[PDB]
DNA sequence: TTTTTTTTTTTTTTTTTTTTTTTTT
């Protein structure tokens, strides 16, 4: 079937705790299996990452993962890279918030 | 005749006149088609390779014809394709898929499929 | 009262004090159900601002009676949503006045702002970009005739002059004006005796370098009592019309793109270069195919020139124009891609320098590549297909033995910068929510 | 209930209209 997976920022994270979703994001910091991740929102986002994950030499990730019931925590499932070693995260939030307004083309 | 940006749920939402005709999407005919999407699986024959990919909206199977190493699962890439069916199956039949510039580009192209739906639509 | 920014449709018991910055004319049109007449104005004050319509008999009843700059007493009237792809303002409401509607004007403007000018000086618009709000003061050195043309664009006729602005930068600046406020613009007392004029929100055109167009939006005013225009009138009086000035330019187009961008159904629909004058046009398009047979054609290894040569009868390659042979031929580009968007597929030649970086190869290496495998070569071609550009055009008729057909040419081909195209179509769909 | 943001301008280079992914799941 494969559900729909929202793009979400950090302030809608509560809409969908026990759900996975998408989510991009600068790397702010790697303390050991857990990344510290910026939002479009400008929020921070706490995620528990899989034992092999090379984020830490990263600068924008897009992690797939499922929403944990706490707050704003979350078990990555997959991560994609992209930067360098220039994601525009302004155009990120505009996309995110009208992927909201349009669930005909981005959800079930 | 066109190039339709889409996302995989349009694809799938697509009607088709019962059948076996042209497909339809928002009233107007669906035949070349874009969009950029997530290999997820890849699995390789003597005629074609088939991909498992999937944009967030939804999944679908894309085919392109042997007559792709760069191309490696969890990767992005632009598709550029016809829609077909066979037995109550959709999928994309593919000459040309690259991997993704810059995630932007992943960005723009969901803009790009919004901004046409809104044109087709009013 | 209440304040503009508290209206809404849940509360019908108001009266807003607000001051008219903008008037549309008066609109006209006809199609299957319709066909009518209508005008807006924008309106504003401490909080915020709005646009009211009115429709039909609310043009007689209203539009005599609403002038720019003044304040009035609005009341009983419709909050509605607003149509965002007929405004620039932001706001989620718009008024449209119905029959019940009170107009009053006010005697106390004190309460209510003032429209405010940020001013860009004529020497510094070449730094303001392209299809932006601009601000301008100047002194009105002359303006050219009232032209009628049908934009291809529309198919309706339309009104319009050209005005030269001058400032202290000793620059000349183009200016259009459309419609009514166009025809009577000699009406306007003092117009003769160069006065000054203060423009609000104008567009900024590259046509000519830079050059100036009103939006329906847009505002002037004649010798109004500001400051900035008591300097000009001053320093115009006494040294002004003394010297000489600059015309900026890089017949009539003031405030347009020299290639205004264009969708590949508008291009054709519009029949651009179907008629005698060349057209300009920008188009976003992806590369769908690049024809194999025929890419490139062997050129004259002279310096400068670049005409086709043919073997001779030594075997060696010949050049009529520049009368020799040379062992080896320079291979150039005569390309033939056909690109597709959303509304179309439209075929475009392409040359040496641009042909390169959609195939990321000179012609040489192309062919090189082609001598030691069919295999290699189509995959250079099949992978310079499904890439994206913003392709800059021109489009003109050539006259081959008696037929005639349209020919698009690419004059420059600019890879698409996705972050920037972003934010465009951001702002094109905000204008349907 | 109901309608739009308008115009305008130049190379040297082959032939003249091009095949886009072709068939398995
Ligand atoms: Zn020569």
């Amino acid at each position: 079937m494969e559900k729909p997976t929202p793009l979400i920022n950090s302030s809608m994270l509560g809409q969908y705790v026990g759900q996975t979703v998408r989510i991009v994001g600068k790397v702010h910091k790697v303390t050991g299996n857990t990344l510290l991740m910026q939002t479009s929102d400008l929020g921070n986002v706490e995620i528990a990452m899989t034992p092999d994950s090379d984020v830490s030499s990263s600068t924008f990730v897009e992690v797939t993962g499922k929403v944990s019931d706490a707050g704003s925590s979350f078990q990555a499932n997959q991560i994609r890279e992209f930067t360098t070693v220039d994601v525009d995260l302004t155009l990120v939030e505009n996309v995110v918030q009208i992927s909201a307004a349009f669930p005909n083309l981005f959800s079930d | 005749n066109t190039l339709r940006p889409v996302t995989i749920r349009q694809i799938l939402n697509a009607e088709q006149p019962h059948p076996d005709a042209e497909f339809i999407l928002d009233g107007a005919e669906l035949g070349q088609l874009t969009f950029v999407a997530v290999v997820r699986n890849i699995s390789r024959n003597a005629t074609n390779v088939a991909y498992s990919v999937e944009d967030g909206t939804g999944q679908i199977e894309v085919r392109q014809w042997l007559d792709a190493s760069e191309i490696r699962n969890n990767v992005y890439v632009r598709v550029l394709g016809t829609l077909k069916s066979f037995q109550n199956r959709r999928s994309i039949s593919s000459g040309h898929m690259r991997p993704v510039i810059d995630y932007n580009e992943v960005m723009f192209h969901r803009l790009e499929a919004v901004h046409a739906h809104l044109q087709v639509t009013r | 009262i209440y304040p503009i920014e508290g209206l809404s449709p849940y509360q019908n018991r108001w009266t807003i004090k607000a001051r008219v910055t903008s008037k549309s004319d008066i609109r006209h049109w006809s199609n299957q159900r319709g066909e009518g007449k209508l005008f807006s104005v924008n309106l504003l004050d401490d909080s915020g601002e709005i646009k009211a319509t009115g429709f039909n008999d609310a043009v007689d009843r209203f539009y005599p009676l609403l002038q720019e700059n003044h304040v009035y007493l609005i009341s009983k009237a419709r909050v509605n949503i607003a149509k965002k792809q007929f405004s620039n303002l932001q706001n989620e409401y718009e008024i449209t006045f119905e029959n019940s509607t009170e107009i009053e004007e006010c005697t106390d403007a004190t309460d209510v702002p003032e429209v405010k000018y940020e001013f860009v000086r004529i020497n510094e618009l070449e730094s303001v970009e392209a299809n932006q709000q601009c601000d301008v003061i100047g002194i009105l050195d002359s303006y050219g005739e009232l032209s009628e043309i049908v934009s291809k664009a529309s198919q309706r006729p339309v009104q319009k002059r050209e005005l030269t602005l001058v400032d202290q930068g000793n620059r000349s600046v183009k200016l259009t004006l459309w419609g009514k406020t166009a025809e009577t613009f000699p009406t306007n007392a003092g117009v003769d005796e160069k006065p000054v004029l203060a423009f609000k929100g104008v567009k900024v055109g590259d046509f000519g370098g830079r050059s100036l167009s009103m939006f329906s939006s847009s505002t002037m005013l004649i010798n109004p009592d500001i400051t900035e225009s008591h300097v000009l009138r001053g320093w115009y009086d006494n040294d002004g019309a003394h010297a000489q000035f600059q015309p900026y330019t890089n017949g009539g187009g003031a405030g347009a793109n020299m290639a205004e961008r264009r969708t590949i159904v508008q291009v054709k629909d519009e029949n651009l270069g179907m008629s005698e004058k060349p057209d300009y046009f920008n188009v976003r398009a992806t590369v769908v195919y690049i024809k194999q047979e025929n890419l490139y054609y062997t050129a004259c290894a002279s310096e400068g020139c670049n005409k086709k040569v043919n073997l001779d009868h030594e075997n060696n390659w010949r050049c009529e124009k520049c009368d020799r042979s040379y062992a080896t031929p320079e291979y150039r580009y005569i390309l033939s891609t056909n690109v597709a968007d959303a509304t179309g597929q439209m075929w475009l030649s392409g040359f040496n320098e641009d042909a390169t970086q959609l195939i990321g190869m000179s012609a040489g290496e192309l062919h090189k590549l082609r001598e030691e495998s069919e295999s290699e070569f189509s995959a250079a071609l099949h992978r310079a297909a499904n890439r994206m550009y913003m392709f800059n055009c021109r489009a003109k008729m050539d006259t081959f033995n008696d037929t005639a057909r349209v020919r698009y040419t690419i004059s420059r081909a600019a890879p698409v910068d996705f972050a920037k195209a972003g934010m465009e179509l951001v702002d094109a769909i905000r204008a349907y929510m």
